[PDB]
């Protein structure tokens, strides 16, 4: 496998990115800026429905024929979908791509909006909304982004409450016109040929406010589940930055996913500071969320009832103790090896180097090979970490707190 | 040839008996699968005023009269609107038998 | 680039054989990383009565304390050096495979050598390890869907130890004595029936090198017997859950058949449904298409386990209380429509779905290297996928329904039940509607 990937920018705004290796599987991911950050008060949880707006009909093809043809083929066609990024995957093998292709700028450039299955695309909503909410751990997540911003970032990726039922296709029609133009896509390819994805891309699109603001507080959902879940977070930095880059590798400091299952995690010093501070079964994750205008670092507990308070409070001092001083270089070499593990094995399928590419192309506007990136993680130093940990101590807190909250400290008790 | 032709139409419009009666052509459909389906699809308005119409129609004919001269829908008044709706769904109809052909 | 291009494309998993029985296998890729695991045939059908879950509470302990580093060292220079670690078993197999670095290689694979061969057992590790078990049972006595599988398990082995599960009793648990535990270690592991397996950026040559500094000198030195499906139904009338589980099997071939390739084409067929996928009303295999029709079902899968050239072709369905009869019916209905009336483009169809299918499920390194240890556990070699190309390429619709007459016409199947399951109807029914009078 010699062969590369090709590059191109085409002047009304999009970006192309080929790959050919070969391998049966063929998989096409169009990444668009269409998040929850560009949407607003007059159009809340409408990405929720966009992204179960897949099976529409379209002019050129209905949907009972889009819906055959694809299982027909036998082709996957997924949409996922962050804050700043809407994503529609498809896959199959490597001959019958273009009627695949067909279906895919069908659904992007030409969504008809009929009422009938907006009305049944409602109740499909509901439903996701209780299969999406039945997990606590991401209504969590949401409501700390609620708590985190006082602007669209706070938007959810899911519709609020009496907001069912009472969206307009004509609004939908207006945020396609508006949001989805040639300048904010990014067509990546893997398995397939450049000059076929140029000449498609080239023949049926032909299309042609600010960052927000922080805001600070907490949010309580008092709740009682047994398991008080608590996030702590304060803003960090935005998309790219090496400081974004120093609070990764302080979060690789503070804890990462289990490396070993059925096991204890000694190395990380979150883990046993607060399993010496608390000698009841606990779990704490560091956390860091990454975009375009800004970021949010912190950390994630689960904990006991009665039995919160005292691991913030552990988990809190560490990491104070740490921003005073207290680091090991190896330790620092060891976050750097973390990392560099993190993110060669999270892309080394065609599903994980999609995103990664599409996310790099997107965003940056160019690829970067990700050799360099891993010498930009290795050109990462200590007082990198000295002043992310302060930067995390000094600034305002952000607080989401959910369960049974009578032992949860609110504001002077850190 | 053509004019004549549409006299001949609306002869017939006007011999049908609807016309005095306050009806359109979509308020004369018999049902099928198809056109419960169309009658589902229908916007707000319509619906209304086709519901409307129809109980009217269905009132006159209970007491057995028909309605006086100027309040009668004449030719080329009445506003097709099924047809785009019923159309597609005959349409996806055949749609289902072509693709299991 | 074609199909037969891409299906030439592709390395080809250089096997060897350390002399005391130990197997060997490793295949290349571009993308640097690496998968490095042991498989060994120990599960529940090796266990007896009195010692089941003996490997699972073992892969508990794998990782407590060793003849050369403590209970924490190892934690300690895995996560040094960054890697990632993961055990599971079957009731047939158990595997311990890292995900690993393209440099950390050989003290890892000399890490994973002490694994196999001086797990030691310290008797507070013993302990806590028994009070986690306990724990795991009160966990994970909540899950369902194991719960319906387990039953599904228990109910269609009736008597042999294949129906035990993979926890076991309660009571073996209050027991563990470490003199069993040691000779479960010392017997159930040794000599030919253990399997290195390498999937991702490195070199065959310096495996096999490093397979000699390390595994060799192992130095080892009587069961499969075939097991006696019963075919019955067990329930657990227990109302106070809302959604109710609903599983039913039969005696699935194996893996000496491509009539199981033909099976996974039924299967590809029917298979899967969730109730959150993106089109109801339009979806391809009729089964689902009615259940979004009449709003019956949540979720289910018709699919195929296989166990030691044996199985349970299976098919569970999760749904409410006043939607499981209509769901059986046309469940029932899809079955003898591909034992006798199947057409050939949904043939076509799940054959297309049954290549995108394997194709994206040998994505990464970890389902290949777990591919190349199944496979060489089942067979003793690896059969790549344009042999499976090819006979899915010999797959009509006469075989298929050929096979599935075999396999569902009049059989005795399993039937497991779980929650208000006062809808579901008597085993007799489900005998009446198995087999097609024509109606």
């Amino acid at each position: 496998h010699p062969q590369d990937l090709e590059f191109t920018r085409l002047p009304n705004g999009l970006v192309i990115a080929s790959l050919e290796n070969y391998a049966p599987a063929s998989r096409i991911g169009l990444f668009i800026k269409a998040g929850s950050r560009y949407e607003n008060f007059n159009n809340l949880g409408t990405s929720h429905l966009l992204r179960l707006a897949s099976s529409l009909t379209t002019k050129g093809a209905s949907s009972f024929k889009i819906t055959r043809g694809i299982e027909a083929v036998g082709g996957k066609l997924s949409v996922t979908s962050t804050r700043e990024n809407m994503a529609y995957t498809v896959e199959c093998l490597r001959d019958d791509v273009d009627i695949l292709m067909e279906f895919l700028l069908n659904v992007t450039t030409a969504p008809e909006f009929r009422r009938w299955e907006v009305a049944a695309l409602q109740s499909q909503l509901r439903i996701d909304k209780a299969v999406a909410f039945q997990n606590p751990q991401a209504h969590v997540i949401e409501n700390l982004h609620a708590a985190a911003y006082r602007n669209a970032l706070a938007n959810s990726l899911y519709c609020p409450d009496y907001r069912i039922g009472k969206v307009t296709p004509d609004e939908l029609h207006d945020y396609v016109q508006n949001h989805f133009t040639s300048a904010r896509m990014a067509l990546i390819g893997l398995g397939v040929s450049h000059p076929v994805l140029k000449q498609v891309a080239e023949q049926f699109l032909n299309i042609r406010g600010a960052k927000a603001k922080y805001r600070g507080g907490e949010i309580r959902e008092q709740n009682g589940d047994s398991l008080v879940h608590a996030a702590l977070v304060a803003e960090s930095a935005a998309i790219g930055s090496a400081e974004a880059n120093a609070f990764s590798v302080l979060q690789h400091v503070l804890g990462a996913g289990p490396h070993v299952k059925r096991g204890s995690n000694a190395t990380s010093s979150l883990y046993q500071a607060v399993a010496k501070g608390v000698h009841q079964p606990f779990d704490v994750s560091a956390f860091n969320a990454s975009y375009s205008d800004s970021g949010l670092f912190g950390f994630y507990t689960i904990s006991q009832a009665a039995s919160a308070g005292d691991v913030i409070k552990a988990a809190y001092n560490q990491v104070k103790t740490i921003a005073q001083g207290n680091l090991s270089n190896p330790d620092v070499q060891a976050a750097k090896n973390k990392l560099k593990a993190g993110y060669l094995m999270s892309v080394e399928s065609s599903e994980g180097f999609l995103d990664e590419v599409g996310c790099q192309a997107l965003a940056a506007g160019s690829y970067t090979p990700p050799s360099t990136v891993l010498q930009q993680i290795d050109a990462v130093a200590d007082a990198d970490v000295i002043n992310a940990a302060k930067k995390f101590v000094s600034g305002r807190k952000s607080m989401a707190a959910s369960g049974n909250l009578g032992h949860t400290p609110f504001i002077d008790e850190l | 040839s053509s004019k004549w032709l549409e006299g001949i139409r609306k002869w017939y419009y006007n011999a049908a008996g609807f016309n005095k009666l306050g009806l359109m052509r979509d308020d004369t459909i018999h049902e099928n699968d198809d056109v419960k389906e169309a009658i589902r699809r229908l916007p707000e308005n319509l619906y209304n005023d086709r519901v409307f119409r129809i109980k009217r129609a269905l009132d006159l004919s209970m007491r057995q009269q028909i309605l006086p001269k100027e309040q009668w829908t004449k030719y080329e008044e009445d506003k097709f609107y099924l047809e785009p709706y019923l159309k597609e769904v005959i349409r996806e109809r055949k749609e289902r038998e072509e693709w299991t052909k | 680039a074609t199909y037969a291009q891409a299906l030439q494309s592709v390395p080809e998993t250089q096997v060897s054989q350390l002399d005391n029985g130990l197997r060997v296998a490793s295949e290349q890729s571009s993308q640097p990383t690496c998968t490095v695991g042991v498989w060994i045939d120990a599960g529940s059908r090796y266990e007896t009565e009195k010692n089941n879950g003996a490997g699972y509470f073992v892969e508990h302990l794998a990782f407590k304390g060793t003849k050369n580093r403590p209970g924490n060292a190892l934690e300690k220079e895995v996560e040094s050096m960054g890697a990632h670690l993961n055990a599971y078993s079957t009731r047939e197999h158990t595997a311990y495979y890292i995900k690993a670095l393209s440099k950390d290689l050989p003290k890892a694979v000399e890490l994973l050598a002490d694994i196999v061969q001086n797990c030691s057992l310290e008797d507070s590790q013993i302990e806590k390890e028994r009070d986690v078990i306990l724990q795991e049972l009160q966990e994970n006595d909540t899950s369902m869907r194991d719960v319906v599988f387990n039953y599904l398990h228990a109910t269609a082995f009736q008597g042999t130890p294949l129906a035990q599960s993979v926890e076991g009793p309660s009571e073996n648990v209050r027991k563990l004595s470490r003199a069993d535990l040691t000779e479960y270690l010392s017997r159930h592991y040794k000599a030919p029936r253990m399997v290195l397996a390498a999937a991702g950026g490195l070199e065959h040559r310096q495996l096999l090198d490093l397979a000699q500094k390390h595994f060799s000198g192992l130095s080892g030195t009587p069961t499969l017997t075939p097991c006696r499906f019963t075919g019955s139904e067990i329930r657990h009338r227990e109302d106070g859950l809302p959604l109710a589980h609903v599983a039913i099997a039969v005696e699935g071939p194996g893996w000496a058949n491509p009539d199981n390739v033909a099976l996974q084409v039924a299967n590809a067929i029917i298979g899967h449904y969730d109730c959150t996928y993106g089109g109801g009303m339009h979806l391809s295999s009729p089964l689902a298409s009615v259940a979004v029709t009449n709003k019956l079902c949540q979720s289910f899968q018709t699919f195929n386990i296989c166990y030691a050239d044996t199985g349970l072709l299976g098919a569970h369905f999760v749904c409410d209380h006043m939607s499981i009869d209509d769901m059986m019916f046309v469940l029932q209905g899809q079955w003898m429509r591909l034992c006798t009336s199947a057409t050939e483009s949904e043939v076509v169809r799940g054959k297309n779905l049954l290549r995108n299918a394997l194709v994206s499920h040998l994505d990464g390194t970890t389902p290949v290297c777990e591919d190349i240890g199944r496979s060489l556990l089942t067979y003793g070699r690896r059969i790549p996928l344009a042999e499976w190309e090819s006979r899915i390429a010999e797959v009509d619709a006469r075989v298929v329904r050929e096979v599935c007459s075999k396999y569902f016409y009049d059989q005795c199947p399993a039937v497991a039940g779980f929650g208000p399951i006062e809808q579901l109807p008597d085993y007799n029914r489900i005998r009446s509607g198995m087999f097609w009078l024509r109606f």
